[PDB]
């Protein structure tokens, strides 16, 4: 595998180069992703038991 | 919100403040390690 | 050819936001895939 | 005391905060444009 | 091979800190040179 | 002229790649440069206006 890069875009002013997600955008992404993953793991544990 | 009292380097002319990507990388490591442990537990049970 | 970072550099020099989103996406794909495989194994 | 790279912790799980480079770029654009105009006027005086 | 940004991307996506440091330093060098030239003409 | 890049370093972990100054470091740089620059310009204006 090769270190992955995602979500960059080229600004109209070449001097600014490639723009990338800020720390706020990345934080929003992580908080949004963590919730369903943690809930799914909790539910899955219970389903193992309710089977 | 960032204020002079909770953010010692604050200069609002520079805009709103956000975590740095170092904070993002450190959060990701904590999250990834934690969730992976729980997934390994379930993988041991169902496989 | 940038020089190597010192240990002290962390928190004053940080990764590219595009590299981090790449890493974040990889972790979410791994976790989503593993949850789906576990669900597929509830009744084998 | 807290070090200046760790004195703006606004979320305990995400660490100390900093402005974005968009804020840096926008501040730089205004500063550079303003100072350049003042220098141009001085440089135009004979 | 990145796509071009849209007007709505600014503030959500931003430049590399290495590029901004480069630009900041270039502006300071330009202004310092221009100020010194004006000084040489007024006091020299 | 090719856009200038500065102060980057390679992290020990290749997955993290090139590290660049944070918004905090960039802010410090600008705050410190702006003061003598603006004062020097006011000083020049005064020398000129004094004629």
């Amino acid at each position: 595998r090769k270190p992955p890069d995602a979500d960059g875009c080229l600004h109209a002013d070449p001097d600014l180069g490639v723009l990338c997600p800020t720390g706020c955008k990345l934080q929003d992404t992580l908080v949004r992703q963590e919730r369903p993953i943690r809930k799914s793991i909790e539910d899955l544990r219970n389903t193992v038991d309710s089977v | 919100v960032a204020t002079r009292d909770n953010c010692c380097i604050l200069d609002e002319r520079f805009g709103s403040y956000c975590p740095t990507t170092c904070g993002i990388a450190d959060f990701l490591n904590n999250y990834q390690t934690s969730v992976d442990k729980d997934l390994r537990t379930l993988e041991g049970i169902l496989y | 050819g940038w020089p190597f970072c010192s240990d002290e550099d962390w928190n004053t020099k940080c990764p590219s936001g595009c590299r981090m989103k790449g890493l974040i996406d990889e972790v979410d794909q791994d976790f989503t895939s593993r949850i789906n495989k576990l669900r597929d194994s509830l009744f084998n």
